[PDB]
RNA sequence: CCGAUAACGAACGAGACUCUGGCAUGCUAACUAGUUACGCGACCCCCGAGCGGUCGGCGUCCCCCAACUUCUUAGAGGGACAAGUGGCGUUCAGCCACCCGAGAUUGAGCAAUAACAGGUCUGUGAUGCCCUUAGAUGUCCGGGGCUGCACGCGCGCUACACUGACUGGCUCAGCGUGUGCCUACCCUACGCCGGCAGGCGCGGGUAACCCGUUGAACCCCAUUCGUGAUGGGGAUCGGGGAUUGCAAUUAUUCCCCAUGAACGAGGAAUUCCCAGUAAGUGCGGGUCAUAAGCUUGCGUUGAUUAAGUCCCUGCCCUUUGUACACACCGCC
């Protein structure tokens, strides 16, 4: 258990697939390639969890709209 | 009293001896690494020193 | 070697001469503001630097102050004639530096403004000269027997965490 | 010639000396000085655990002060002269050389 | 016939005990500092060191001579360092002088009776904490 | 094949129950050279399902203080009491002590927290891991309570525990414990 | 040989003044002696030269006499002066090893001098306290109550 | 249940009856053997291994904290 | 198939070179072995009249597999628990003039020499003693 | 956190963070770490093995006289994200299991608004007021005391035994310390004397250079003991011998020989704890001239049970009542 997310990492999650929703894709090392240059993430431990979510959001997004 | 028994005491050992280095007392001192001072003064000087609570 | 001492003992001892060093300056300028001493030390020659708040009193007429300390601090830490050099240098934004703060606080106390005012006051200078936050409480008994303690916020300020440490500037 | 050099740099925090080991064979190697890779020893980890109260009075708790030291060895060995080409040494705060011979 | 450089040198640990197992051509020998398998103590857990040659066969470790230093930990430690580093370095040396499909059959069977064989166990130790004995014992506590 | 301290085979041993077919682990695919693995049993729920019962018989026989680590110790007196019983009875070890678990393992048991009348309130039908558990507990106390004032050793102790354990004959501890318990579970049904 | 009880065996011995048990070894028994215990019976009878194997009731007159005079005499039996009791006597000065009820009378002759010496010692031991500088605070109480 | 007094020699009565019963059932120890013909324990191991050396019985085991025997096959 | 000594059982090994050692005597004995302790943590004198001859076998084994041992070696090899009674229990060394007694008969059976730094190491004739008794005692374990 | 929704957007704390552990046969490297290969040896070999085996034997930065970083060290980069699959769920937040994987919850540190007349004036050249200040409550010196014992309580150590004790052999660690401003006091190798405690010379080490390949204990393997307050236990006490100190008595500590007390698993009650954990088991630091049954760390061996609940004990939130608000230690 223990794995849920945190507002620090969702707002950013949904506002990085709201600006750059073409760069991105569905794939989790892809995301966390493009993140690294998209944001000035400090530490690597929250971006990867900050591209796994995004990568939840868009297989969300592939199938229906969310609040995003 | 006069000079041959007013310092006369053998303090070449114990507790008597070691004094802290900042606030001249003798308990808590903390000799390791050649510190010699006290467990309180230590607790004050540490960041100064260099000594950084980690863990 | 033989006559040196060990890697470990030295390194305390060069902490224990700055804690000291730091200790004596905070009493001896402390009515001029001093803020810190930050100490180059190469092994031919000392050089230290008293980041001050005023460096036109830190320094006396002609320097005799500054060059009397120099003075003091051969003597004291036995360091030989002409191997260490004493310089002063002006704070940059004294409005962020927490001791200075601190210390124009107990000034205005000792002066004998009322604690809000100076409060208010010393707030309102670090936020004019720009920080996220800041944070001052004055404990203590004024006229009376029980003690109060009196805090004054404005801003961010974070208190956990490895930021704090070279985020949060106390004194 | 025929001289060999060995400095040993011991510091607290490991940004500044990487620093400045890194530039001391940077710059030697633009001189062309054989010099041997820096070798680093292991840290010295000087532990100090003391009650955080000062009376006595509490729940035992303790404080466990860490203070490591960090020492890179370097080694330059040219077949010329080698106190003649390199007279600086570019020193920032906190980290403390020393000089040494082969022979030693 | 003579082929040199035909050798692999392979590592295995467990609780701060490191096994070196240097697998090398020749006829089929194991020995562990200089001893044979047999007669190392204790001899309590020697089917525990012979599983990797019991299991995969003696014929296949015919063509390898494996000697294995280690110098760590105490003495189940050491002979779960050695048994890892024998388990692997025979399986290193088929994935880098025969074709993987020997070594995919033979990890195959380890990993079937023992996972631990090929993989490292992560757990090392606890730290003590200063409120009692152990890493999470505490003192006994009275109220009256 | 697996040969247990090289011989014993496991391929003849039958677990005659389905109600502890699968959590008993004498099977092929469970069986090892030795009763000695650091397999991380407990890491989660129902991890010991899949540990051998040989080596859960030798995890709780390390007990009462003086020796909780010493599983050498333990490993040899387990090798010393199925070689006994081996020589003893004309079967299988492995299947003895599968019986003697089976015979052990209390069907019921009774738990509430109300006034109990004579030992506790509601009759309740055990859990084939409890049931487990219970018998490898059971035989290990007998066992060990046997061995501690007499000339008899441990493994004499442990190897007398199981063979009357695994035919019932009222001697065995771990039979009378579960007697009394489910006696008492039938009382305050 | 593990045969049969020897015709000449005795459950109970009598060597001294007091009885010892020979169905055990005969190292462990005559340690039930006052002032001989396990060291100096081993050393003994590795002087003696006798069957540490064999139980003590099998022993014959002859061992025996010959082990009691061996532990009777150790200073002309090769037996270094550091393991006795009675080392540099503070009455006489004689090395000696003492192994009957004189050692009962040895010790309260040793206490009596204390006591008539008034030493705090030979005090504490008439008042029935510890003698060894312990602390009696918490301690000792199962012998007063 | 009191005390067991176990002799420490054999006799006539006993030494004929460790060389007629003890090897003739299948687990035979020194404890067993003890609690079986009341004998101390180190007569037990003596003569076990007495027995084993003339050859009428037969070791299994050889372990320090525990040393299995048996009887000879029949038929 | 020539044998090495670390290709044996130790513990026989150590056992049949004290054997060998008792049969050809010539090695110096104390008059004292039948008095001392071994160590000061023991209560009791070992029970084997030739522990002399065993904690010889014993210490050539050991400067067999690793040399430059001294007498603050081979105490601290032979050390072990000290009860304290009713304190808790530590480690303690050996009896060092054992110890060094045995090594000075060891050097007068001509078979331990003094190194090139402290301590000692063996000679080729005690090479060849403690291999020679090795390969017959792996013929007698084998047969 | 998601959702409901007169709220929307945030901030502190939580998290994030730093340190630590787990993986990189990938990178940078290393005569203060080494490893392979090779050369001299030393031994078993001779049946002959001969690119045979062992070597912490000596060497190949003795710098011209091999390479390499796997093992070790320590830097930068990576890697793990509920990422993949199935199931449950508003199908959201997430939860369960499995695969691949080193790891699918490693431990700590830091830690809000505030409150506790909580503890410390015996930590301080932190400090108000009071007290004393020459027959001193200053300071020094000598001795004693802090240990003192009909008794009660708390943290503990050792045991009650054969799953053991003794004797011998075999065999494995990791933290970490180490010669001093004052300051007198370091870790110890090697050889010799003694039985031990110890003593005497001769070094090395200011340290990955020496102790040290820390030959630790438990454990493992053999001997004896044999259910007996017994070869378990070593409490109490006698005698002797050493060490530190200016000084050992009220025994500092250590060693040796003697007596051998309760104790045969402990009432009512009660403590701690979920994986390298409990527990067994030793080793360092602090205290220290001498001192560990304490404490703080480290390693070794290594489990049983549980993946839940509010029954007990507490704490928190909401509703509620209030004549309390210095707030129930209230008011009256
Ligand atoms: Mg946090
Ligand atoms: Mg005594």
């Amino acid at each position: 258990m223990g794995r849920v997310r945190t507002k620090t990492v969702k707002k950013a999650a949904r506002v990085i697939i709201e600006k750059y929703y073409t760069r991105l894709g569905n794939d989790f090392h892809t995301n966390k390639r493009v993140c690294e240059e998209i944001a000035i993430i400090p530490s690597k431990k929250l971006r990867n969890k900050i591209a796994g979510y995004v990568t939840h959001l868009m297989k969300r997004i592939q199938r229906g709209p969310v609040r995003g | 009293g006069h000079q041959q028994l007013y310092w006369s005491h053998p303090r070449k050992f114990g507790q008597g001896s070691r004094s802290c280095r900042v606030c001249s007392n003798r308990h808590g001192l903390i000799r390791k690494y050649g510190l010699n001072m006290c467990r309180q003064c230590f607790r004050q000087y540490a960041k100064d020193i260099g000594f950084i609570k980690l863990d | 070697m033989a006559v040196q001492i060990s890697k470990k003992r030295k390194f305390v001892a060069d902490g224990i001469f700055k804690a000291e060093l730091n200790e004596f300056l905070t009493r001896e300028l402390a009515e001029d503001g001093y803020s810190g001493v930050e100490v180059r030390v190469t092994p031919t020659r000392t050089e230290i630097i008293i980041l001050a708040t005023r460096t036109q009193n830190v320094l006396g007429e002609k320097g005799r102050r500054i060059r009397e300390l120099t003075a003091v601090v051969q003597k004291r830490f036995g360091f030989p004639e002409g191997s260490v050099e004493l310089y002063a240098e002006k704070v940059a934004t004294r409005g962020l530096c927490a001791i200075a703060q601190a210390e124009s606080l107990r000034y205005k106390l000792l002066g004998g403004l009322a604690v809000r005012r100076a409060c208010y006051g010393v707030l309102r200078f670090i936020m004019e000269s720009g920080a996220k936050g800041c944070e001052v409480v004055v404990s203590g008994k004024l006229r009376g027997q029980r003690a109060k303690s009196m805090k004054f916020v404005d801003g961010l300020m974070i208190h956990s965490g490895d930021p704090v440490n070279y985020y949060v500037d106390t004194a | 010639a025929i001289h060999r050099i060995r400095i040993t740099l011991t510091s607290r925090n490991v940004k500044s000396l990487e620093k400045v080991c890194a530039d001391l064979i940077r710059g030697a190697k633009e001189k062309n000085l054989k010099v041997k890779g820096p070798v680093r020893m292991p840290t010295k980890t000087l532990r100090i655990t003391t009650r955080k109260t000062p009376c006595g009075e509490g729940s035992k708790t303790w404080d466990r002060f860490q203070m490591r030291i960090h020492k890179r060895l370097i080694d330059l060995h040219s077949p010329s002269e080698i106190v003649k080409q390199i007279t600086s040494i570019s020193i920032e705060p906190g980290v403390e050389v020393e000089v040494t011979i082969a022979d030693a | 016939s003579k082929g040199p450089l035909q050798s692999v040198q392979v590592f295995g640990r467990k609780k701060t005990a490191t096994a070196v197992a240097h697998c090398k051509r020749g006829n089929g020998l194991i020995k562990v500092n200089g001893r044979p398998l047999e007669m190392i103590e204790p001899r309590t857990l020697q089917y525990k060191l012979l599983e990797p040659v019991l299991l995969l066969g003696k014929e296949r470790f015919a063509g390898v001579d494996i000697r294995v230093r280690v110098k760590g930990g105490g003495h189940v430690a050491q002979i779960y360092a050695i048994r890892q580093s024998i388990s692997k370095a025979l399986v290193a040396y088929y994935q880098k002088y025969v074709d993987e499909a020997s070594k995919k059959e033979i990890k195959d069977i380890l990993i079937q009776y023992d996972r631990t064989l090929l993989v490292a166990d992560p757990r090392r130790c606890e730290s003590k904490k200063f409120g009692g004995p152990g890493a999470r014992a505490r003192y006994q506590k009275s109220y009256r | 094949d697996i040969k247990l301290f090289g011989k014993w085979s496991t391929d003849d041993v039958q677990i005659n129950d389905i109600s502890l077919q699968d959590y008993i682990a004498v099977k092929e695919k469970y069986a090892k050279y030795l009763p000695h693995s650091a397999g991380r049993y407990a890491a989660k729920r129902f991890r010991k399902a899949q540990c051998p019962i040989v080596e859960r018989l030798t995890n709780s026989m390390m007990m009462h203080g003086r020796n909780n680590g010493k599983k050498l110790m333990t490993v040899r007196i387990v090798k010393h009491a199925f070689e006994i019983i081996h020589l003893l009875t004309g079967e299988n070890p492995l299947q003895v002590l599968v019986n003697a678990i089976i015979n052990s393992g209390p069907r019921e048991d009774s738990t509430r927290i109300g006034r109990a009348g004579t030992v506790r309130r509601q009759a309740v039908d055990v859990s084939p891991l409890r049931r487990v558990n219970q018998a490898i507990w059971l035989l290990c106390t007998g066992a060990r309570e046997a061995a501690f004032r007499n000339i008899k050793t441990i493994a004499e102790c442990l190897a007398d525990e199981l063979i009357n354990a695994a035919k019932g004959s009222s001697n065995s501890y771990a039979i009378k414990k579960k007697d009394e318990l489910e006696r008492v579970a039938k009382s305050n049904r | 040989m593990s045969l049969v009880i020897p015709e000449k065996f005795q459950h109970i011995l009598r060597v001294l003044n007091t009885n010892i048990d020979g169905r055990r070894k005969i190292a462990f028994a005559i340690t039930a002696i006052k002032g001989v215990g396990r060291r100096y019976a081993h050393v003994v009878l590795r002087k003696a030269d006798i069957d540490l194997t064999k139980r003590a009731g099998e022993l014959t007159e002859d061992e025996v006499e010959r082990v009691i005079t061996i532990m009777q005499n150790p200073r002309q039996y090769k037996i270094p002066d550091w393991f006795l009791n009675r080392q540099k006597d503070v009455k006489d000065g004689k090395y000696s090893q003492v192994l009957a009820n004189g050692l009962d009378n040895k010790l309260r002759e040793d206490l009596e001098r204390l006591k008539k010496i008034r030493a705090h010692r030979g005090l504490r031991h008439f008042w029935g306290l510890r003698v060894r500088g312990q602390h009696t605070k918490t301690t000792g109480r199962r012998g007063r109550t | 249940r009191d005390k067991l007094n176990n002799l420490v020699l054999f006799d006539k009565a006993t030494y004929d009856k460790l060389c007629k019963e003890v090897p003739n059932y299948k687990l035979i120890t020194p404890a067993v053997v003890s609690e079986r013909l009341k004998i101390r324990g180190s007569l037990a191991r003596a003569a076990l291994q007495e027995l084993l050396s003339k050859g009428l019985i037969k070791l299994v085991s050889k372990h320090r904290a525990q040393v299995i025997y048996t009887r000879n096959t029949k038929g | 198939p020539g044998v090495t000594v670390k290709d044996v059982n130790q513990q026989e090994f150590v056992r049949a070179l004290a054997a060998f050692l008792k049969k050809s005597g010539k090695l110096k004995v104390p008059e004292w072995v039948d008095t001392v302790k071994l160590a000061k943590h023991k209560e009791l004198a070992p029970y084997d009249e030739n522990w002399f001859y065993t904690r010889a076998a014993s210490t050539a084994r050991h400067l067999y597999l690793r040399g430059g041992a001294g007498v603050g070696s081979m105490t601290k090899i032979y050390g072990g628990r000290q009860r304290n009674g009713v304190m808790p229990s530590h480690f303690s060394r050996g009896s060092k003039s054992v110890a060094r007694r045995v090594l000075q008969a060891l050097e007068g059976l001509k078979m331990v020499e003094k190194d090139q730094d402290g301590g000692r190491k063996l000679t080729p004739q005690g090479q060849r003693d403690l291999d020679r008794i090795a390969g017959q005692v792996a013929a007698a374990n084998k047969k």
